């Protein structure tokens, strides 16, 4: 039967600072045992200030990413331009996440 | 008979201009905005003395930062109320913030134009326009103290200062004159009352008449009628000087 | 005469006339003006505000669409933002399925026959305002009219509201002399606040009043309000 | 499962029922009142699944006093009954049916005469002297059989009870936590407070 | 005291007057068709009339053929006729799947007349403003001419005529009919069959043909056709030598 | 009592549908179209109004392609006309699906045919502001239509619609009186804008630009392309030669 | 589109009232007149056919009274097709009551229902009102014997007597006059008959004009029994009262 | 289905059809209610054009929407119906979800929502019905009256009346009911009652129906008897003077 | 896309249903047919009025079997009859014979037939049939029998009449004539001497469609096996049956 699902491996990584916040996360992309690219860039600018990685299944991944991304672009259209402070962003990606509690996303992802 | 979303030779909607027409039959309606908060006033307009008073709310909570005042069919509004609630609410959900007092207008005049008797577009059921006016009126981090006037064709105005209802055209006039960038709450509070005690046609006193007001620092209050008498026996004191 | 011939969208008149149609580009005409131009490198829009009182805002006219994409109003700004709100909502499939920026002569004929079904079947009514849509895609600089009707036509420069044709007949004249303002912005704008007079008549345009913005090969649709604008007066 | 225990007498329904609910390895409560009152002379107690159990009984209680304003007027205990059964009969083949056992204990006022009756999950109505739900029947319906008498005074009910909840507290492995009694008699229904120790 | 004859609703003398101003449109295209039953045969006749230098005379056409053995022609404005036509040749073909054989001629007939009878009782649809006249050699009841119009109503005929002159060629075919004393056209081939149909025309109109004037649909075992305008004159030949 | 005008499908008492023909004096009202078909395709053309100097040229193109073989040019209300193209594409998409060939030009036409008349059966929709000129090449030839807002088509040597039809139905029945055997594509460009030249007297008060775009077998390979460049300016150059 | 010609079945008039309501109530006054006369031990309906020939059959026919139930029966007034529709319905309703609860409907249960129904066309869906008014007489073990009456408008009452249909301001003076509540039922079907003489449109009152129901308990069975009058039954109990 | 547009606005801004819907209010048969103390009584009148009806199984004025809470109504009787069903299925609907009966506020707000829903959807016309909605909120021993419209809007009322004559009665209830001090006693409260309806009914030992609700679910109806004691002292108070 | 979804037929201030009384205008224009109930069967007769002297009036038919026992016949609008009789037979197997295996009696399919009239009568963007029919049939526990249904969707039962053209000359003719007595060979021939003064033309075999509802025909069930299964009630008279009775009239 058919599965929905892969591992594409990598690895992401957050540390804040006083006045700063890294994510990082290696460029490498897997399949099975397989290299599919040494260079797969993973972690993304979303704009607002905001940095955000999905790892684990790329697939759902950027989706996930293509997502978020697409909603700061509505809420400044549907705000007036207001800027997305990082703690109703991450609201927001809990709603989208959990929209398919039943059929979820496959990674564990920072902002 | 005839379409009810046409257009007259003129350029309008019919429904909708005949919908302005009943609210200025409602009962008179004044906000003002200032540096220290929005102020908003209402005539009870009670039809009989028998009718217990307080019991005209015209004055609603949407949250804790934004109010709305009627004017007009009241009972149309409170459909309108509801959804204004829920999307102040459901951005709370969302977003982990306050709703501004920009976006929360925009989402209730998007229901204004939700009427019609026919499919194009996006689905739309109702049968005729509302026949009422909201002011609208709060506080946001991004634009301050905010009053906005929502009418049942789909635009909103923002205002220093606005009237709706019956003696709206005279209030306007007295508003113009009197408003100034630099007023104080308790300035704008005598105002209210005294534009509503000029239009209204009973003497004006703490019962045919309510206020209210949006702080930062408070939120949104309703003022109870042992306070609007206080401010009522200023007024009448301050008429008797100059 | 018309009446029983304004009836609805649905009924054509002896003459072949659709008179709801009519009567919504009426609606347009009593909105206030707003003017656009291009050369090559920029694309321009001027709209003059209109206000209900002293004591009101001066209503918004101009609408962001995409990055390089966005139009103003003249008539029903409800209707304004269904509209906008539906080119949004193409851009944004272009972008996602596609990785394409929508071209500004493609979102013209969405809107196009966006309208023309609104004219055709019983129970809707035509949409009351009149677009100009401002942009710069894979092949420049571009501008365009919407009107109601359905009818989209490309142009250089043009102008709709309220005594637009002063503004269009200056533009006609001035057609040479703008198109060639390439790579430059501000000498842009300031042949759209030349054209925005010959339509004022009535009062002096102000700080608080006027609306500009701007589009072209460096320039992200970006529009300017407040002390922003107090330059070009 | 819980105990749900019911006995008709001369002029009386006696339901008694388990106070205690459990979910795993731990008891939750043990003062669980599992009845529902649906009109002044009609109580009805149930036993099952978690969730179901209560929301059934409330569904229930709510469609009787309904129709109790509707109509200014008390339903029979064998209307009722039928009512509650062709409700579970309607579930049985739906996506996700009721999984509640209930006991209906009413007294017809028109008739002047004490009704019990057993429903199962499945929509299984019967009329019966004494009932009795899950595993609680496996020891009560013999010892039932033995000592009922369909002539006792609601005192002598009582005593019949105990001789059952007894049994169940010496041959049953689960710790059940007593039980809860009440009433169904021409005056409505009442709880009998000192069952505990009595 | 006005719109009973907008729609189709009862006016007080029982009338229904949007299903009668239907049968007007149908000879809107001033065009006369007539069809004649032979041996083992089925003949259409239809006025050919192309005013336009600059229309393609081989598309100008009001006969349709339905399926392998059904033809059908059409008196009333085109956009009708063709809705009327697409409609038949859908249910022919359903028919066939449904019932494992060729719908027979009568059949399609009804279901086309109860298809009428509905925008007669129905308000939102309107009645099409044609006449359709059915033919075919079917594998029961032989040679067959069936006619439905906007009322909804239909028969068979031993012949038939439709459009502006339609009584003149009706009892003039009566008349052929009498003398007779038999109600089909009496020979082998078709090609006579034909050239009767012609010749009878003419003779109830007053008016020569040529090979552009005129439009002709056979109907045979297991098949329908529609003649070439070569194939016309090749009849048009054999008539004129025979006066 | 009358008011048999009011309604779409409605019959009046001389058995026509007067909304219809109202459809049509919004077509007589637009600007003229006309279509020519040659020995191996079919050429179409159509005046465009200049209002103003602001008008970029060349760029408000009214010509449309369905599929990649079909070419429509249509007069009256403009955005009825797209609406009747987006139409035409769906039917031919769906035809080039089912059945692996492209649509056949009778089969498209019969297409647009029964989706025009249907707008004329009922009282909800209008009908349409548009005569289509439209046509192509097939697996047997060329072929060329005019549709009315009634429904009604018909296949053609030539056709002609708008303000001037009259013009153009004259200019284009001495081509086929004169060429009985057969106008060659090449030709059939410089002709068809002879004849929007000279179809320009009817509304003679306001400047034009021309387009043309055609289909032919062996100068196309049978697929719907514009002319453009070197050929456009050489067909104006005819018509101009021919307007002296 | 249809707007024009919309009747606007469920609107006011500028005074208050319901038009097709008022105008479906007009057209049950020119319709057969039925009685309902309650007894201290019964219930008795009685109906006159109105306009009959010679040739009509009676043995069939129950054309004005129908069977609900085992215990309710009712008397009809208006358009019978219309009033077999609403007899269906609560023929259904009556049985779903019973498959719910396992005992049999109480009457005024069933006559709210269809009382719901008929205010349903009154207030939304376009319709036109149901042309009918009905009688209802039943037994149940709350109210006993009772009698109720329900109009066009969704309105029902309860009656010691009623008459519905033509002439009913005539009837139901003769009625108030004859009635008192220790009435026995073969008294109520002296009163029904004589009602019905004097508020004919007949030169006559005969038997086979007429229809006849009792509803009565068992003076011997101890339970609840009904009677429909077959042609005979009318023709006998005519000439007891003298009639012939 | 069918949704035209039957409530619309009119070119001075009315909607005609919640106008005509309060014209079939003024025809309806006349309805009452004043709250003392402790108490709300509520008053209706009967009509008597003909009599020969049987009142026990004829729905009376007053209906119970729960144990606690009362409704009267003045317009049309069918469709009063639709809105006493709707009432009492929301009210059980409140008890199941939030766990205590309704107050009076939400009863009335939800019957007010329903009719104002009807004078904007398309398809149907307002409700030809006011309500006097009474009773007590749950534990709470101070009365409550309320009124609602075709409208849709609705307000609380010291005393109030709807339907014919009530032009009169609520004359007579402007002058009487005084707000410093209400009907103190049960007694008293149902005697203003009676004299109120006596304006516009008639000498009647019908005529008059009276039900009395007092808090925790207390609620009665009065019977001929008891209403003709109040008729026989009332019309006794003015012969003296 | 239909938005007529409100009544076409409404009441008048008078209380007229206006569109039922123009459908009876429309039946009573209609051709002139008939229904006479002897002891031992019924007959239904109706005059086939020719279109054209062309036409095949035997392609037509006036008279159509609905069940096996029971036959119809109409006055008024032919096109709404048809389609009427396809309703009523398909009513017949769904709502009858599919349940209970067997035909339904004579009074509930003309119920049933009512019923579809009735709703044109009232369900939205609808005209009332413009017809009125005559139904007999035969069913075990009720015998022979024979209905007229209209366009309101009412039913009576009748011994014998007559609907459009000239039903009241015929019902006239019908009183003198008929008794409770009558044998099926004589109702057969008072039918044809009530239908020759309705026709002008010519009356013959082939100008008179008539059909009967009598003895069970076992010659026409089409098998042989089933005892319990004896052939239909319902038989059409062919044009030589009919003119072998007009010789001895």
């Amino acid at each position: 039967q058919f599965n929905p699902y892969g591992d594409n491996g990598g690895t992401i990584l957050g540390i804040a600072g006083e006045d700063f916040a890294v994510l990082a996360g290696d460029t490498r992309n897997i399949t099975d045992y397989s290299i599919n690219s040494r260079y797969e860039p993973k972690v993304f600018d979303c704009g607002d200030n905001i940095v955000m990685s999905a790892n684990g299944f790329a697939a759902d991944g950027d989706a996930l990413v293509k997502r978020f991304k697409n909603s700061v672009k509505w809420y400044h259209f549907d705000h007036n331009d207001k800027k997305l402070s990082i703690n109703s962003a991450a609201r927001n990606i809990q709603h989208l996440l959990y929209g398919k509690r039943f059929f979820p996303y496959y990674v564990h992802t920072i902002i | 008979d005839r379409g009810v979303s046409t257009f007259s030779p003129e350029g309008r909607l019919f429904q909708v201009e005949y919908s302005l027409e009943a609210i200025k039959l409602g009962s008179t309606a004044i906000g003002i905005a200032t540096k220290e908060g929005v102020v908003l006033g209402v005539e009870k307009r009670a039809t009989s003395p028998l009718l217990e008073s307080d019991s005209i709310e015209k004055i609603v909570e949407i949250d804790r930062h934004i109010g709305c005042a009627m004017s007009g069919l009241t009972a149309d509004a409170r459909s309108m109320i509801e959804h204004a609630r829920t999307a102040a609410v459901t951005h709370n959900l969302y977003y982990d913030e306050d709703i501004n007092v920009e976006s929360l207008t925009q989402s209730v005049c998007d229901l204004a134009l939700r009427f019609g008797e026919g499919a194009s577009g996006e689905e739309r059921l109702m049968s005729r326009p509302f026949g009422v006016a909201l002011l609208i009126a709060g506080h946001d981090a991004d634009d301050g103290y905010q009053l906005f006037h929502a009418e049942p064709s789909g635009t909103f105005y923002r205002y220093n200062a606005k009237a709706i209802g019956s003696g709206s055209e005279g209030a306007q006039a007295e508003l113009l004159n009197e408003w100034h960038s630099s007023l104080t709450l308790k300035e704008a509070e005598l105002l209210v009352l005294k534009i509503l005690k000029q239009v209204m046609e009973e003497k004006l006193d703490e019962n045919n008449a309510q206020l209210s007001c949006i702080t930062k620092q408070d939120g949104f209050k309703i003022y109870d009628n042992e306070k609007t008498a206080e401010l009522i026996k200023e007024l009448k004191e301050k008429e008797a000087a100059e | 005469f018309r009446n029983n011939y304004d009836g609805d969208t649905v009924t054509f008149s002896p003459t072949g006339r659709l008179f709801q149609v009519e009567y919504a580009l009426e609606a347009i005409k009593q909105g206030s003006v707003t003017v656009g131009l291009r050369s090559n490198t920029h694309a321009v829009l001027v709209a003059l505000k209109r206000n209900a009182d002293e004591l009101s805002s001066y209503q918004k006219k101009i609408i962001k669409c995409d990055e390089h994409m966005g139009l103003s109003l003249a008539g029903l700004a409800p209707d304004a933002r269904v509209l906008s709100n539906y080119l949004r909502q193409q851009c944004n499939y272009s972008s996602l399925v596609f990785n394409r920026k929508l071209a500004v002569e493609r979102a013209g004929h969405l809107l196009c026959d966006k309208a023309q079904k609104n004219t055709q079947s019983y129970g809707g009514r035509p949409y009351g305002v009149g677009l100009l849509i401002i942009g710069y895609d894979k092949s420049g600089a571009h501008l365009l009219e919407f009107q109601p009707s359905g009818n989209v036509t490309e142009l250089y420069g043009t102008a709709i509201g309220a005594r637009s044709q002063g503004a269009k007949t200056y533009l006609e004249r001035t057609l040479d002399t703008f198109i060639k303002i390439d790579g430059n912005p501000d000498e842009l704008i300031k042949a759209g606040v030349e054209a925005i007079s010959q339509s004022l008549r009535d009062e002096s345009l102000t700080v608080d009043n006027l609306s500009i913005a701007i589009v072209g090969k460096d320039t992200p649709f970006t529009i300017y309000d407040g002390e922003a604008v107090a330059k070009y007066i | 499962m819980d105990i749900i225990l019911g006995i008709r007498v001369q002029d009386s329904v006696i339901l008694a029922s388990s106070k205690a609910v459990t979910r795993g390895i731990s008891v939750l409560k043990d003062s669980d009142d599992k009845t529902r009152q649906l009109s002044p002379h009609t109580l009805m107690s149930f036993a099952g699944e978690a969730g179901d159990t209560v929301q059934f009984a409330e569904y229930i209680q709510a469609n009787i006093q309904l129709y109790s304003i509707r109509e200014d007027y008390e339903l029979s205990p064998q209307a009722v009954s039928s009512f509650v059964r062709q409700e579970l009969a309607k579930s049985i083949r739906s996506r996700r049916p009721y999984q509640v056992n209930v006991l209906i204990g009413g007294y017809d006022k028109k008739k002047n005469k004490p009704e019990l009756y057993q429903i199962d999950y499945l929509g299984t109505k019967v009329e019966l002297p004494y009932g009795a739900h899950g595993y609680s029947g496996f020891y009560t319906f013999s010892l039932l059989d033995h000592h009922y008498r369909p002539d006792m005074t609601t005192e002598e009910g009582l005593d019949l009870l105990k001789l059952c909840v007894q049994e169940l507290e010496k041959r049953m492995p689960m710790d059940f936590k007593g039980v809860i009694v009440k009433i169904v008699d021409k005056d409505g229904i009442r709880q009998v407070d000192d069952f505990q120790a009595q | 005291a006005g719109y009973d004859r907008h729609i189709t609703i009862f006016s007080p003398e029982g009338r229904l007057y949007q299903v009668e101003y239907a049968f007007k449109a149908t000879n809107q295209t001033n065009i006369n068709s007539l069809a004649v039953r032979g041996k083992d045969c089925t003949v259409v006749i239809s006025q050919k009339k192309v005013p336009d230098k600059l229309l393609d005379p081989t598309t100008v056409s009001y006969i349709f053929c339905i399926s392998r053995t059904i033809g059908m022609v059409v008196n009333g404005p085109i956009p009708d006729a063709r809705n009327a036509a697409l409609r038949a040749k859908a249910e022919a073909a359903e028919f066939r799947y449904k019932y494992g054989y060729d719908m027979p001629c009568d059949v399609l007939a009804k279901r086309m007349a109860n298809l009428s009878q509905i925008y007669t009782q129905r308000a939102y649809m309107r009645p099409l403003g044609v006449i359709l006249t059915f033919v075919s050699v079917d594998e029961e009841l032989g040679p067959s001419i069936y006619k439905t119009d906007p009322a909804g109503y239909y028969v068979g005929y031993k012949a038939t005529a439709t459009g502006p002159k339609q009584q003149e060629i009706t009892t003039n075919l009566e008349n052929h009919f009498k003398k007779s004393k038999i109600d089909h056209i009496n020979e082998e081939s078709w090609e006579k069959v034909v050239e009767f149909a012609i010749t009878h025309m003419i003779d109830a109109l007053g008016t020569e043909f040529s090979k552009n004037d005129l439009e002709v649909g056979v109907a045979t075992k297991d098949k329908f056709f529609t003649l070439s305008a070569e194939n016309i004159e090749e009849r048009l030949v054999a008539i004129a030598e025979q006066d | 009592g009358t008011g048999y005008d009011l309604s779409n499908s409605v019959f009046s008492p001389d058995g026509r549908n007067f909304q219809v023909e109202y459809a049509v004096k919004a077509v007589e009202n637009g600007t003229t179209s006309i279509g020519i078909k040659c020995n191996d395709g079919v050429v179409f053309a159509v005046e465009k109004l200049i209002t103003s100097k602001l008008l970029v040229p060349q760029k408000n193109v009214k010509i449309q392609v369905v599929d990649r073989h079909i070419g429509c040019v249509y007069s009256g209300l403009i955005p009825d006309g797209r609406h009747l193209v987006n139409r035409g594409r769906e039917e031919a998409a769906s035809f080039k699906k089912l059945y692996k060939t492209p649509i056949p030009i009778p089969a498209f036409a019969d297409r647009l045919g029964q989706y025009v008349q249907a707008h004329t059966l009922y009282n909800s929709v209008r009908p349409f502001g548009v005569s289509t000129i439209f046509g192509g090449v097939d697996k047997n030839g060329a072929h060329l239509y005019m549709l009315e807002p009634s429904g009604s088509y018909w296949g053609y040597k030539g056709a002609a619609t708008g303000k001037g039809r009259q013009s153009a139905k004259a200019e284009l029945e001495k081509l086929v009186d004169h060429h009985p055997e057969g106008l060659s594509a090449r030709e059939a460009v410089k002709q068809a804008a002879k004849i929007i030249y000279l179809a320009h007297e009817d509304n003679k008060e306001k400047d034009f630009e021309l387009e043309i775009s055609w289909c032919s077998l062996s100068e196309t390979n049978g697929l719907h392309k514009f002319v453009k460049g070197d050929l456009l300016q050489e067909a104006i150059d005819f018509a101009q030669k021919e307007i002296n | 589109g249809s707007r024009r010609y919309d009747s606007r079945t469920t609107i006011f008039s500028p005074e208050g009232r319901l038009y097709q309501v008022e105008y479906a109530l007009e057209s049950i006054s020119h319709a057969g007149t039925a009685i309902g006369i309650m007894a201290s031990d019964g219930i008795v309906l009685a109906a006159e056919r109105k306009v009959t020939s010679t040739l009509l059959e009676q043995d069939t026919s129950t054309e004005k009274l129908y069977k609900l139930n085992d215990k309710i029966a009712v008397a009809v007034a208006g358009l019978t097709a219309d009033a077999e529709i609403l007899i269906n319905t609560a023929r259904i309703h009556a049985q779903n009551y019973l498959k719910t609860y396992n005992e049999d409907i109480p009457v005024e249960i069933l006559v709210r229902r269809l009382s719901d129904i008929k205010q349903g066309y009154t207030q939304h869906g376009g319709l036109r009102p149901f042309g009918v008014s009905f009688i209802y007489a039943g037994y149940d073990d709350r109210y006993g014997y009772q009698l109720y009456t329900s109009n066009p408008s969704g309105n029902y009452t309860g009656w010691k007597a009623i008459s519905v249909g033509a002439n009913t301001s005539a009837a139901q003076t003769l009625l108030q006059m004859d009635y008192k509540d220790d009435m026995k039922v073969d008294d109520a079907i002296e009163l029904a008959l004589k009602t019905l003489s004097k508020t004919t449109d007949s030169s006559a009152l005969t038997y086979d004009r007429l229809e006849f129901a009792t509803i009565r308990k068992g003076a011997n069975d101890g339970e609840v029994y009904q009677k429909i009058f077959k042609p005979q039954e009318i023709k006998d109990i005519l000439v007891k009262t003298g009639i012939t | 289905g069918y949704d035209r547009a039957l409530s619309i606005f009119s070119p001075d801004g009315h909607i005609f059809q919640v106008e005509y819907a309060l014209e079939a209010v003024k025809r309806g048969t006349c309805a009452v209610g004043v709250k003392g103390k402790n108490c709300v009584v509520l008053g209706c009148e009967r009509r008597s054009t003909l009599k020969l009806q049987d009142t026990r199984i004829t729905p009376s004025k007053v209906s119970k929407i729960d144990s606690h809470v009362v409704l009267s109504f003045s317009g049309l009787n069918a469709d009063s119906r639709i809105l006493i069903e709707k009432a009492r299925v929301e009210a059980q609907s409140h008890r199941l979800t939030l766990e205590d009966p309704v107050t009076v506020e939400y009863l009335t707000r939800y019957v007010a929502g329903v009719q104002q829903r009807y004078t904007q959807s398309g398809g149907v016309r307002p409700f030809g019905v006011s309500t006097l909605i009474a009773g007590f909120d749950p534990r709470d021993d101070e009365p409550k009256l309320y009124q609602t419209e075709p409208s849709g809007i609705y307000s609380s009322w010291s005393a109030q009346t709807i339907g014919r004559n009530s032009k009169t009665v609520r004359e007579f209830l402007e002058k009487n009911y005084d707000r410093k001090e209400p009907p103190a006693t049960v007694e008293e409260c149902v005697k203003l009652t009676v004299r109120s309806l006596l304006e516009v009914v008639q000498t009647g030992a019908k005529n008059i129906e009276i039900t009395v609700v007092k808090p925790d679910s207390d609620i009665v109806a009065l019977s001929s008897e008891e209403i003709n004691q109040y008729v026989t002292q009332i019309e006794q108070e003015k012969q003296e003077q | 896309t239909d938005r007529y979804s409100f009544s076409l037929t409404t009441f008048s201030p008078s209380g007229k249903l206006g569109q039922i009384d123009y459908a009876l205008t429309a039946v009573k224009q209609g051709v002139t047919s008939l229904g006479i109930k002897a002891t031992n069967g019924v007959v239904i007769a109706t005059e086939k009025k020719s279109s054209s002297p062309l036409a095949m009036s035997e392609t037509l038919s006036k008279v159509s079997l609905l069940t096996p026992d029971i036959g119809a016949v109409y006055s008024g609008m032919g096109p709404d009859y048809r389609v009427l009789v396809d309703k009523s037979r398909k009513v017949a197997h769904t709502s009858y014979k599919r349940i209970y295996g067997e035909y339904p009696p004579t009074k509930l399919l003309v119920s049933e037939v009512a019923k579809i009239m009735q709703e044109a009568t009232q369900s939205g963007g609808v005209r009332p049939f413009g017809v009125s029919l005559l139904i007999a049939g035969h069913d075990e526990f009720n015998g022979f029998s024979l209905y007229q249904v209209d366009p309101s969707g009412s039913y009576f039962p009748w011994k014998a009449t007559a609907i459009g053209k000239g039903s009241v000359a015929a019902k006239t003719f019908l009183e003198k004539r008929w008794n409770d007595e009558l044998e099926l060979e004589d109702a057969i021939h008072i039918a044809l001497l009530t239908l020759k003064e309705s026709v002008e033309g010519e009356f013959n075999g082939d100008t008179i469609e008539l059909a009967i509802i009598g003895d069970e025909n076992p010659d026409l069930l089409g098998y042989t096996g089933i005892p319990t299964d004896k052939g239909p009630r319902f038989r059409k008279l062919t044009s030589q049956e009919i003119n072998d009775r007009l010789e001895a009239l």
